[PDB]
């Protein structure tokens, strides 16, 4: 037994600026912060005005308790290592909201050393510890 | 000074006062203690204070540094458009999630006592509770 | 505060250039798709709001969108907007993460305004739109211009790691000067109350901060001391500004590479003389009058026979006091500042004797006898002249005796009350303006380099384009100055771009230039201009304001730049200025242009026993009026000299914005801010920078950025970096028009760069989920960190709530 409700509540209000309703773009950020990924069809079937209670139910149903951050690295497959500047290249190419500071922080955490490559199993492990 | 001894004697058991009763006396005395002040005197003299330790505690509970500017910081943080206002739900979510979190009834009550309207001037709310 | 004329102007500045992509391939709205609209009940009800944030609803048609307002909070009501009323949104963007407006994906008007707004609200008042620096008045001390901030901006290793600031401009300008031995000019522009004088003073304080001393401290202090002195004598409390500069100011400075002002020169031009005589309600005259009368000691008061602030015809008796302005404390600062300008106690006494004299003369009453001084005021007249070191009998004769030249004979006559009141007023105004100029002239003799400036730092602190209800001659002179400054701006942007392309071997024929040569000519050109015709009418024997307007319409038909008025076609004209059409009122234009002290009165002042009073009109020349004596004629001469000097320098541009008309912090009036964004060419600067080969990055910079467009071509050890780039670009799908390969850089058109960003993103589709989840997980951590910083404060709120509970 490992209830994530209190964490799902706090996360909603960090993204909704403490109001009980959240905008669509910010709901996407919130679900993604818990590793939840939706298809475009699942996105379209969502209510237009998402409230706290709707999210608390959606998170219980969609959150992977066994493997959060399965979309960074899946333990069921194996094929998990990229060069630091290539990873920073991809992060920037996909237009991250993440600043130079944020990225540098992520880098020294998930790569305590200065090893030429970054491990995505280590990224998913570090991010799970931080939940 | 007189009320300090009057309130102590009302809750005193075997010449010593408990931390919960010492904090209650400070509230009765117009002081506003937090878990931090409670943990300070716990670190020094445990959960049962003498009259000397109780007086030293009321000295920690004098937070002269408290004003509208200081208290509004968390509310101001969530007022993204700088209106000087937050809804009752925004403020209830703040008051019940972080810090020495209040119960949902305690928060709802404090807000409902202040205003009848959904949008609260958080500078005026903080000014009111400081009195 | 918001006029309907402001609403009409602001709506004319809005344009829809970027088409909204709200639908997918399937023709379905992107879930949660956000737009900006100018259609909302929030806009009808709040004149401050021009745009609102909406989400396009599932089921919208491409012909008419169905939207719901989300920001400011609304009703949840769906309504329909035409697509010409929807603008792109920069959703999920931190306005504090970068300093230039142009780094935004969408630079439409609602997007620019929002970026500036959210930065302004976080007390980040400086933002660039290269080469311009935008500075929004916070109407509060942010504490960002202290010595700790000067040392920070000056001593920081990598200058590019500092956010935008006026100190960044001061640092860049000083680096280029010493770096390439080239003179620079910092041009500070904006409307009254925008923060120009503050930005100017801030930059001077930056310059006056030396890493390890200034042996020329005596000169620097004299220069720094000019600020209180120039403000006292040339600034006044108007309705729009408690400390409004009523003159244009230019300075040349000699500053060491380490900081420290060594030499300087001050120029003050176009001083509002009319203020000395009358002021509108809720408006004062120059601070000096109030500082002097309120602050002068008993001994000084008895010496000059001073009466109170409410006891002078020249001063409004009802606007004597200003909120947060201590004229007594300011007078003490002014005396100290004059002393630091190396003026003796004797010099300072002459300065204030003349001020006392000007004030006393204003109290002398004239009556109709022909005019005469009231006998009751004959001592008041004598005291005034004694105080101004002028001959009482000779000054009286110039105010009351008229010399007419009928036929070819001089005929002595008398001025009537009205005519004599004008001469007395003219003497008051002339004595003041020349004293103000003498203090500057004296300062310059102490601070200037003996053999002229080799390399200098210029500073211009000037009113921007002015568009009032009634635009007179002063507005015409201001708008003419701003046309010369706009030419300077478009010229340097072009020169800089044209050189870059040339240095890299790219075609300069593709480049665009919008000249204002047409409007400069219609306003200044010798023989064919508003100023040439104003001069001819002033010099003509039967010259009128109506004949001036008529001669303008008759001879300026070659350009649309001159347009005759519709409502009262005579006495009114309209000019097609760069920022749009400005309508002037030619009423009193000839009277205003001729408002310069006449020959014979000047010769009495020159004949004074006092050396300072003898110097006020030094080599003025005796005289009806000659071309070189008219305000506009002297103005165009000075303007050309000033412009030739600036055109020789590397220019820097600070554009100041007044965010509201209430002098309040955190108050944002979009219609007013938009009129300013337009008038200050902030919007044009974005346009200009986006044109042509907008993107330029070194071969290595392009290769790191656009690596995954074609990772094979990018990661090929055999091919050179110049060759790899042509391989990535030829394979991408970009037309050859969209890019050019230079000597050291890849040149891309704005459109080409955006497509190339989108190509690279398609090639890394397998990372989208991974990148989303990492980014969002970090943002959640970052948001909690911002809550953690404020938890000590929250504990205080909670503590007080629980104390108030016990109280019950
Ligand atoms: N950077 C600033 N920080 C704080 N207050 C400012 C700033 N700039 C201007 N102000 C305020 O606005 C007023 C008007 O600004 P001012 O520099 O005189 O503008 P301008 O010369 O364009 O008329 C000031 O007297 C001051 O109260
Ligand atoms: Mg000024």
């Amino acid at each position: 037994a490992s209830d994530m409700e209190e964490k799902f509540r706090e996360a909603f209000i960090l993204f909704s600026s403490c109001s009980d309703h959240i905008e669509m773009y910010k709901f996407f950020e919130l679900m993604n912060s818990f590793g939840i990924i939706l298809t475009n069809d699942e996105k379209a079937a969502l209510p237009n005005d998402i409230n706290m209670d709707y999210w608390l139910n959606f998170a219980k149903k969609h959150y992977n308790y066994e493997q959060p951050f399965k979309h960074i690295n899946n333990v069921n497959e194996q094929n998990v290592q990229i060069k630091i500047d290539n990873f920073l290249g991809i992060m920037k190419a996909l237009d991250t909201r993440l600043t130079e500071s944020d990225l540098n922080i992520l880098l020294q955490i998930t790569n305590p050393e200065n090893k030429s490559t970054l491990n995505l199993k280590t990224v998913s492990q570090k991010l799970t510890e931080s939940i | 000074e007189s009320d300090v001894r009057i309130y102590f004697n009302e809750k005193s058991s075997g010449g010593k006062i408990s931390i919960d009763n010492a904090s209650y006396n400070a509230r009765k005395l117009g002081l506003a203690p937090s878990s931090i002040d409670e943990k300070k005197i716990k670190e020094l003299y445990g959960d049962n204070l003498t009259y000397e330790q109780y007086l030293e505690y009321l000295s920690i509970c004098v937070h002269d540094k408290d004003n509208v500017e200081e208290l509004i910081k968390m509310f101001a943080h969530f007022d993204n458009n700088c209106t000087g206002y937050l809804t009752k739900s925004q403020m209830k979510n703040i008051l019940t999630t972080w810090g020495d979190a209040l119960t949902d009834q305690e928060a709802i009550d404090a807000l409902n006592a202040f205003s009848s309207e959904d949008n609260i001037d958080y500078k005026l709310f903080c000014e009111d509770i400081l009195q | 505060a918001v006029t309907n004329e402001e609403i009409k102007t602001a709506s004319k500045i809005v344009r829809r250039v970027s088409n909204v992509e709200a639908f997918d391939k399937s023709g379905s709205v992107f879930k949660g798709y956000q737009i900006w609209t100018d259609i909302s009940p929030t806009i009808e009800n709040d004149p401050n709001i021009m745009f609102v944030k909406c989400v396009v609803q599932q089921g919208s048609k491409k012909e008419k969108l169905t939207v719901v307002q989300i920001d400011p909070p609304g009703t949840g009501t769906p309504y329909d907007i035409d697509p010409t009323h929807a603008w792109n949104c920069n959703s999920q963007v931190d306005p504090m993460s970068f300093g230039d407006i142009g780094l935004l994906n969408h630079t439409n008007i609602p997007c620019v305004l929002d970026f500036l707004k959210h930065r302004y609200l976080k007390n980040q008042i400086y933002t660039t739109a290269v080469p311009l620096i935008v500075a929004i008045n916070p109407y509060k001390d942010l504490g960002n211009t202290t010595n700790e901030w000067i040392r920070r901006y000056r001593d920081t290793a990598d200058h590019t790691k500092l956010p935008p600031h006026v100190f960044t401009c001061a640092r860049e300008a000083l680096s280029n000067l010493h770096g390439v031995n080239k003179s620079q000019t910092i041009i500070v522009s904006g409307e009254s109350g925008a923060g120009k004088t503050e930005a100017t003073k801030q930059i001077m304080r930056y310059f006056a901060s030396s890493k390890s001393g200034n042996m020329d401290l005596r000169i620097q202090t004299a220069i720094m001391a000019a600020n209180p002195v120039l403000e006292a004598f040339g600034n006044a409390k108007t309705i729009r500004n408690n400390n409004s500069s009523r003159f244009g100011r230019f300075m040349q400075l000699v500053i060491s590479h380490e900081g420290g002002i060594r030499y300087g020169s001050v120029v003050a031009f176009l001083l509002e003389k009319s203020r000395i005589i009358t002021q509108d309600d809720n408006e004062r005259s120059y601070h000096i009058f109030y500082q002097f009368l309120k602050g002068a000691n008993s001994t000084m008061k008895s010496k000059f026979g001073l009466k109170g602030v409410t006891e002078y015809k020249l001063l409004n008796p009802n606007s004597t006091e200003v909120s947060g302005v201590d004229d007594v404390k300011d007078f003490e600062e002014v005396i100290e500042s004059l002393k630091n300008m190396e003026l003796s106690e004797s010099d300072i006494e002459v300065i204030f004797s003349i001020v006392a004299g000007i004030l006393t003369l204003g109290n002398v009453r004239l009556i109709e006898k022909a005019a005469a001084i009231m006998d009751e005021d004959m001592g008041v007249f004598n005291k005034a002249c004694e105080l101004m070191y002028l001959d009482p009998e000779l000054i009286k004769r110039e105010i009351l005796i008229k010399v007419t030249v009928a036929g070819g004979t001089k005929i002595e006559g008398r001025w009537n009350k009205n005519d004599a009141e004008v001469l007395k007023s003219s003497l008051c105004k002339a004595m003041y303006e020349k004293l103000f100029l003498w203090i500057i002239r004296h300062l310059n003799s102490r601070i200037e380099p003996e053999g002229g400036f080799k390399t200098f730092m210029g500073m211009l602190d000037i009113f921007g384009f002015e568009v009032f209800k009634n635009n007179s001659l002063e507005q015409l002179f201001i708008n003419i100055t701003n046309e010369m400054l706009q030419k300077n701006f478009v010229d340097i942007v072009f020169e800089r771009e044209s050189k870059l392309y040339k240095d890299e071997g790219i075609s300069t024929a593709e480049l665009k230039y919008t000249s204002n040569k047409e409007v400069i000519n219609v306003l200044c050109e010798k023989g064919k201009s508003v100023l040439s015709y104003l001069e001819d009418q002033c010099l003509a024997p039967g010259g009128t304001d109506e004949k001036f307007v008529s001669s303008c319409a008759t001879n300026l038909k070659e350009n649309n730049k001159f347009t005759p008025a519709k409502v009262a076609s005579n006495k009114n004209f309209i000019i097609q200025h760069t920022i749009g059409p400005i309508q002037y009122c030619a009423e009193s234009f000839l009277l205003k242009n001729k408002d310069v002290l006449r020959g014979d009165l000047v010769e009495v002042i020159k004949d004074s026993p006092n050396p300072i009073v003898q110097q006020l009109f030094e080599g003025q020349v005796i005289e009806k009026i000659a071309k070189g004596s008219l305000i506009g004629s002297q103005f165009l001469n000075q303007l050309t000299s000033l412009m030739n000097l600036i055109n020789s320098t590397e220019p820097h541009f600070i554009r100041c914005i007044k965010p509201n008309e209430n002098k309040k912090p955190l108050e944002w009036c979009e219609p007013k801010i938009l009129i300013q964004l337009h008038a200050l060419s902030i919007l044009e600067a974005l346009v200009l920078r986006q044109l042509g080969y907008s993107y330029r990055r070194t071969f290595e910079e392009f290769l790191y950025q656009y690596k995954f467009v074609d990772i094979a071509a990018a990661e090929d050890s055999s091919v050179e970096n110049q060759n790899k780039c042509v391989n990535i670009l030829k394979l991408s799908g970009l037309s050859e028009s969209m890019y050019k390969i230079g000597k050291s850089m890849v040149f891309l058109k704005q459109e080409g760069a955006k497509i190339l960003t989108k190509i690279q993103r398609e090639k890394l589709v397998e990372w989208e989920n991974c990148v989303s989840v990492i980014e969002a997980a970090i943002l959640k951590h970052k948001y909690k960190q911002k809550v953690n910083k404020n938890i000590p404060s929250l504990l205080r709120v909670q503590a007080h709530i629980r104390k108030k509970m016990v109280a019950q």
